[PDB]
């Protein structure tokens, strides 16, 4: 009954501040922290609402208190706030974090080379003037998430055939592979404009020759058993 | 990032919804006298702007509740269905901003008027529920 007893306090603000400590006090353990940090911070409990934010992967409003008031943790909590989102593959903004907050500028692009924003990470290493990571880490990670693609574009390509073949079980299959799909179909437009400024001009054919085929493969089966037809690049289609 | 301005920046996030990110700039730019000249200033156009657009909408669906009681009148359906999803995530960024504020009538006048409305759409002859607040919710 705290929803209740605040409810009677709704215009009277000092009889209300208790209630918003012990209801959160409860939340603080029933895993909703953002219910626990917010409520904290409107009573001035702001280093109560930190770990919550950090129990809660709201890394920058722990970190807007955190250099605010205490600038004696601002390095070790951001770095244990990584190791939440490097689980999680929220590798952007694990790299947002290493960017300007640890100041490690090579590994950040590396997380940018596993999250296909090779426009951004290129960016960062000649705004801070550090142009060899162009053919340290781009390319190879130009190179590691181009054969993510080709197997996986091999998986649908098998798997498919081996499933034109062949009941309950077989309809979810058809499915689950075409939303895999449409998740995967924007990832697969930012690996073949890089590696076309990379002047991998066969590996960029090679990758679109095989996605068309597999939705070309596609369209029959679904009508025997919703499509979105891939958008070309006019320079490497012939 | 290029042109050493934050102030511009800053009242962009207050447009752009990222009060979040506007919060965070501001401290890393030791400049936090901006969190009363722009931030503010920013809550409160968000606020006028929803909680225009939640009763402006409102009475739109009984408007058309009641002349439906005629083929160009279909559309008006989704549309206000297709606008409500595109405002629920910044809807959900100003209730909480004022509670950042501690602006906790107008951040619940907001919530509860949501609720009002996603529940008015029941008799519905595909939506998404909203992640209430558990901490203002009396």
């Amino acid at each position: 009954l705290y929803k209740h007893g605040l409810a009677l306090y709704r215009y009277d603000s000092e009889k209300q501040n208790v209630i918003y400590n012990i209801y959160a006090k409860h939340l603080s353990s029933n895993q909703m922290y953002t219910d626990a940090a917010v409520a904290y911070e409107m009573l001035g409990k702001l280093k109560e609402a930190m770990g919550a934010y950090q129990s809660a992967k709201r890394w920058r409003e722990a970190m807007s208190i955190a250099v605010q008031k205490f600038p004696e943790e601002v390095e070790s909590v951001a770095e244990e706030l990584i190791s939440s989102l490097t689980f999680e593959h929220r590798y952007v903004d694990a790299a947002d974090i290493q960017l300007e907050y640890l100041d490690n500028v090579k590994e950040a692009v590396a997380l940018y080379c596993k999250a296909y924003r090779y426009d951004i990470a290129s960016l960062v290493a000649i705004k801070a003037k550090k142009d060899e990571l162009l053919e340290e880490v781009v390319d190879p990670g130009l190179g590691e998430g181009f054969g993510i693609i080709a197997e996986l574009l091999a998986d649908c390509k098998g798997q498919i055939n081996s499933q034109l073949r062949r009941e309950e079980y077989l309809v979810q299959s058809v499915g689950r592979l075409i939303e895999r799909l449409n998740q995967t179909k924007p990832d697969a437009v930012r690996v073949v404009e890089g590696l076309c400024r990379r002047n991998m001009r066969e590996q960029a054919h090679q990758i679109q020759k095989n996605f068309v085929e597999v939705l070309d493969l596609l369209k029959a089966n679904v009508k025997e058993i919703e499509i979105h037809d891939f958008p070309k690049s006019h320079i490497v289609d012939f | 990032e290029y042109l050493d301005n934050v102030k511009e920046a800053v009242a962009l996030y207050c447009k752009a919804y990222r009060y979040d990110i506007a919060s965070l700039v501001a401290i890393k730019a030791k400049k936090d006298e901006l969190l009363e000249e722009v931030v503010d200033p920013g809550l409160g156009e968000g606020f006028g702007i929803i909680a225009e657009l939640l009763a402006d909408c409102k009475g739109q669906i009984n408007s058309q509740l009641r002349r439906l009681r005629e083929e160009y009148l279909v559309q008006s359906v989704g549309r206000l269905i297709e606008r409500l999803n595109q405002t629920k995530p910044d809807a959900v960024r100003v209730v909480e901003g004022l509670c950042r504020r501690n602006m906790r009538e107008q951040a619940h006048q907001i919530q509860k008027n949501f609720v009002e409305v996603l529940d008015l759409l029941k008799a519905n002859v595909e939506i998404h529920d909203f992640p209430k607040s558990h901490i203002v919710d009396f």
